[PDB]
Parts: C-alpha cells; structure tokens; sequence
C-alpha cells in the first residue's frame, strides 16, 4: 500500500471542488442581497437567508464526514446499537435520495425478498449512511446512454445474518478495482478522467461501518454493464 | 427575452443562476448532466449555454468537443463557471470554442455583466 | 519519509478546524438577520451582509492554499519574476500583519542594513506570501509571557544575493525539528498539544517558493528563546 | 447589565458573538488569547466567560486549569465554545468546570438561550 500517498494529495484538491460548490451559494445569494437592496422585497430576502443558512449545513456536514473518516483511522467511532426495521430504514434512504435520482433519470428502487418486519440489531444512523453512501454511488455512476438508469436495493436475509444488495446497470467496475474501492482516498481513473465529483472517502467509510457491526461487504461487476454491492450484517450472538 | 441552457449538476446553483438570469428577462432551460444538456439541444437551440464542468454521466469538456463536431452547436456561445482552478483547464475549454471561463464562486453582477456581453454581439 | 501518511491524516482535522472559523461567522450573522428581520435596520444589514461576503472570501482563500500546495507537489507552478523594491514589499507585508500582531500584543519591526532602495528580480505574489507566513508565525508561537513580544524584519543584501531574516523571541525549535519543519503536514509536537491553529502547510510552501527562485531559507533557533528564519536570494546571472 | 469576558482568537467571531450579547444588553470585556484573558481577570470578575480552545501563546484548557487552581475564579460559569469536535474534549473541559461545550459552527439564539440560563442561576 505505498502508492497510497499519491492518493491523498488528490484528495486535497477533490476536497476543494466540492467545498467551494455551496460557497458558490453563499457568496451568491449574500452578493445578489447586498446588491439588490432596493429591488428585493422582505420575504424574498427570507428565502435567500434560508438558503444560505442550509448551504452552510451542507459543507459543514461535508467537513463532518472528513473528521468521521479520520475517526475511524484513528479507530475511535462508537457504534450504538438497537433493534430497528430495515424495510422502512431502507425506504428512508431510498426516500433520501429522491431528488437527486431523479435528476439524473435513475429509477430508485426497493425490493425485498422476505416479508417485511425484518428487524436487525444495528446502528440505525450509521447504516443509513452505508445505504446513502452506495444509492448515491448508484446515481453518480449511471451509465451515459443506458434508456432505463436504475440503483436497486434488494433486501434479504439468509446465511447467519441479514443480506443487502444495492444494483445498478452504471459504467461497472475492472477486476483490479474490485478489491481497492474500498481503500481510503481511492477512486477508479475513469472517475478521475471523466471529471466525476468525489473524495474517494465514501466506501472507506462504508466498509469500516460494516466491519464493525462484524459484517462484511464486497463487489460483484462486470466492466461493461452492471455493479451489484453485497452488504452482510450477523444476527445472532 | 433571450434562452438560455443552464448546465450543472447542483440544484443550489441552478436555482441561485435561474434567478440572476431571469431578472434580466432571459427565459432559462436547466440541464442537470451532459447528457440531459445534449437531448434539449437537439430539439431547440438557445442563445447562450452556460456550463459547468465536473458532473455525473457526462462531464463538460466532453460536452464541449460533442457541441463542436456539430453544424448548429459549433457557433452556440458557452460560458464555461467550474468550481475548476488551472490554467489548463482554462486554456483547454477555449481551444474546444468556450468563449469565458469563470472560476466558482463567483460574483453574480459580474457573470450578468459577461452575458450581456456575449448577447450583445 | 515513511511517516509522513501519518502526519496527511492529522491534517484532515486540522483542515475542518480553521475552514469552518469563518463559516461560524457566516451561518451566525445569516441567523442573526433571519430571526431578527424587524429589529434590524436596512443599513446594519448592510454591514452584516459585507462580513458574509468577506468571510466567504476568507475560507475561498483557505482552499486556495490548499491547491496552491498540491500545485506545488505536483509541481506545475509558474513563477513570474520582475524588478520590486524589498524595503516596501516588507513594509507592505509588515502592514499586512498589523491587526493580527496587535491582537496578541506583538510588535511587528521592519529593520534594513543597507541603505533602502534594495531592488532584486522577484515574484512581488510570492515573496510577499513568503513574508507573511514567516510574521505569522512570529506571532503565532510568541512566548506565553514575554515583557515585549516582537517579530522582525531584517532587510540585507549580501553573500550573492538578498538575505531577509525574520527573528522573533517566541518558543523557539528543538534540534530535531530545525530541518523537518519544511516538511509537508509537519507541525512540531508543541502545535499539537497546545493547541495551536495550523495546518503544516506555510513553510512547505515557502520553502518551495524560495527555491523556485534558486534561493535557500533555514532556521537558527534555540528551544527556550528566540527563533530567526534566514531567506537567501540571489541576484545576478 | 451583567459583564462578560469573551475569549477568542478570531476577531469575526468575537465581533459576532459581541453584538449577540450586547443585544440582550450585556456588557463584553474580549480577550484574543489564554493569557490576555487571564491579566483582565486579576483586576475584574466577570458574571460569564465565553471561551475559545484553540488559540495562540495559551489555549481554553491551560484557561480552564488556571481558573480552577484559584479560588475567585473557580466559581465563575465558563462556555466553552469551539471549533472542536471530540466527545474526549467536551468531557475534559466539564471536568475542568466548564458548565457547557457548544460546537462552532452554532446558533446565535440557542447560544444566547444558554447565556441567559447560567446568568440566571
Ligand atoms: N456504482 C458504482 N459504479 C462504478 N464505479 C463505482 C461505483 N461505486 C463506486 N465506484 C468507484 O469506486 C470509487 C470509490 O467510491 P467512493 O468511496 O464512494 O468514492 P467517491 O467519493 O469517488 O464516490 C469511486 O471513485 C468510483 O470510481
Ligand atoms: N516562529 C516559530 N516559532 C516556533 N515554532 C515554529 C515557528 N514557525 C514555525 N514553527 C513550527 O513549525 C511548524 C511548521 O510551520 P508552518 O508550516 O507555518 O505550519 P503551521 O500552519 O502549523 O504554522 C509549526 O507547526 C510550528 O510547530
Ligand atoms: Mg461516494
Ligand atoms: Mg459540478
Ligand atoms: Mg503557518
Ligand atoms: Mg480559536
């Protein structure tokens, strides 16, 4: 793992490009009021506050999942536990991510094999944003030209625990990265070339949410046409 | 009322520039990816493209060498606004036929100011 | 060099904590006008939409830095050189300075040795750039209490070349450290235990800016007492 | 008209934070590091301390431990109010006497809610 150096100074200015998104926001919004003083009305003005205020949220959470990720590294997240259900955990995340399926044109989708109480003994925030992390991987990595873009979860539960399948017919993912996506900072040269918006953060952050819930998560994909990411989670003690 | 094609990928950003272009009277088409910007250019063309650059499904500068392969497309003036700083970028952009490129974030009189211009010649 | 990963994944922390100071103020003051839309003037507003813009402005800078550095690594950064006069290019920096210094009670003093109108073929940008990290580091790492706390500036032209040196009585640095400090991400561990606002990146930055210039810069330090920066450039061809 | 000392290193923030608390009517003494806040102690008590951690020449925790080892200072109410996220340090600064911890980036009404309630104890 040494060319993992070459990785993290990629980073720094993927973390630039996506932090300077909202403060395109801030700065416009706060430009357009000062400037248009006269002109605006007071309940415009409380919509453009609103906005900023939420856009500030935004890259304050961007900087929280950056201090979460060297939580992890530095190995010291705690993972509260409970019993919830899955179906409607799932239906949150699926609901999370609506508008911004849709703007791509990509189907979400919910499917689960086994009848629906399916209760679990996990960290409901934590594995929502496991969820999150792949549906959104699903959307920004659609395929350019494919008539039906579609990120699919399946939900099962079989071989000593529960199973989670996130599908997508997107750009798929090569044999030699199938392993690496899951490493800190990584992110496959096609996102790199095809300017792709991203930190390389997400499945790091992922895999080590599942790991430590004991669980296990990998890849099947075929370069051409469809990315299938398993998500086991044990049961039983 | 001129049109115009509005290419990002952040609805924030869209919304904040719809509002700064529709104060000037311009009518605004919003596009979310390169490919969406590509499917409403086929049965329309607008007076202005403004275009970001990182994006999901398609990326800008693939738009920009898809819209110069084209007859109608090649002489659509673009303004490319990424949240991109090079220089290489910049120059890039230009020899594939964008008129302006504007670093994010940006001053939205500024922008208004440099869509005038390039309405206006 | 081996641990220089661990030192980028303390970086990652240290990056959230002085990009979200300036985002403090803007979600505060966009607060303080969304709540208090009767109470307050249309003319306060304006001197609360401008710190918004300037403090936008700020963390816009931040990430700037933040490129610049991976410009530097990735080494494509152009230097563009022109006759400057020193004496006010310090002068301008020392004034540069001046808010920050008086904060925490230090003295800022521009000193030449030679007579002043000491012109070399610089980058007016860089240098400057170069200056201003140097004083602020000065003012930076003062000494918890010293009577009169100072920086200065020493202005000479000498050995070839132009020597600037930036002295300071402030915490001084250890033996250990007197070569690492150029490093990348390297902060001596008194930054990290105090609690000390940084990031590691100034003087792997200046350093870098120096040689571009074919120029050298080391420091003379003694742990207890007093630190003096060395900046050598030269002039002819 | 209590009196306050606010101790910071960031003058936006200080100026911020002032304009707050001089709203509820308050009067702020500022402090721009560890040790200029602790010479406007020895001639002042103040009703509050709203306290920064990550500062030059000295930090909120070297504070925090100087107020305790004194016995005029040891009953004055401090806010801790950082740029630091940890559960390790919300937890060292209450078990130094720090009666709250607020993360930045905060809300100006809650912080003042919470001003309101230690000056009324
Ligand atoms: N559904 C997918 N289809 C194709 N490639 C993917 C998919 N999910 C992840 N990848 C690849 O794995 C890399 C790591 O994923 P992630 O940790 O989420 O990083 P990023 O922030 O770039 O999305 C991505 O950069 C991308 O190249
Ligand atoms: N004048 C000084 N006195 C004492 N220590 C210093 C001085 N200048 C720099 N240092 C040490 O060298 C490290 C590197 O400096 P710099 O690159 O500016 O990083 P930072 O952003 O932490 O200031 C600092 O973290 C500090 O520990
Ligand atoms: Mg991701
Ligand atoms: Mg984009
Ligand atoms: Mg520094
Ligand atoms: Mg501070």
């Amino acid at each position: 793992l040494k060319r993992i150096d070459r990785m993290k100074t990629e980073f720094i200015a993927n973390i630039s490009h996506e932090l300077r998104t909202p403060l395109t926001v801030i700065k416009g919004y706060a430009e357009m009021i000062y400037n248009s003083l006269g002109e605006l009305d007071l309940s415009t003005l409380k919509e453009f506050l609103e906005t900023i205020i939420e856009q500030s949220n935004h890259l304050e959470n961007l900087l929280n999942e950056l201090l979460d990720f060297s939580r992890l590294e530095r190995k010291s997240l705690q993972i509260n536990r409970e019993k919830v259900d899955l179906c409607d955990l799932v239906e949150s995340a699926v609901n999370a991510i609506k508008e911004f399926a849709s703007s791509h044109n990509v189907n979400v989708l919910f499917e689960s094999n086994v009848p629906c109480p399916v209760e679990a003994y996990i960290d409901p925030t934590r594995i929502r944003q496991v969820l999150l992390n792949l549906l959104n991987n699903g959307v920004k990595y659609s395929k350019k030209d494919a008539p039906d873009k579609y990120v699919k979860v399946i939900l099962d539960e079989k071989d000593g625990g529960v199973l989670i399948i996130v599908e997508d017919n997107g750009i798929g993912i090569p044999d030699h990265a199938k392993d690496r996506i899951f490493e800190q900072f990584y992110r496959v040269d096609s996102s790199l070339t095809y300017e792709v918006p991203g930190t390389g953060l997400g499945l790091a952050i992922t895999k080590e949410i599942v790991e430590l819930h004991g669980g296990r998560i990998w890849v099947e994909s075929e370069v051409g046409k469809g990315s299938r990411f398993f998500v086991w989670i044990p049961k039983d003690r | 009322s001129k049109k115009v094609l509005l290419v990002d990928d952040s609805a924030p950003i869209r919304k904040m520039v719809s509002f700064v272009l529709k104060k000037e009277g311009y009518e605004v088409i919003e596009a979310e990816n390169g490919q969406i910007a590509l499917e409403k250019l086929s049965e329309f063309t607008p007076d202005l493209i403004v275009l970001d650059i990182m994006m999901p499904v398609m990326d800008g500068f693939t738009v920009l060498k898809k819209l110069q392969e084209k007859e109608e497309w090649k002489r659509i003036p673009v303004i490319v606004l990424t949240a991109k700083g090079g220089e290489e970028d910049e120059s890039l952009a230009l020899s594939l036929g964008a008129r302006k490129v504007m670093r994010k974030p940006f001053s939205p009189s500024q922008f208004i100011e440099e869509v005038k211009h390039l309405l206006n010649e």
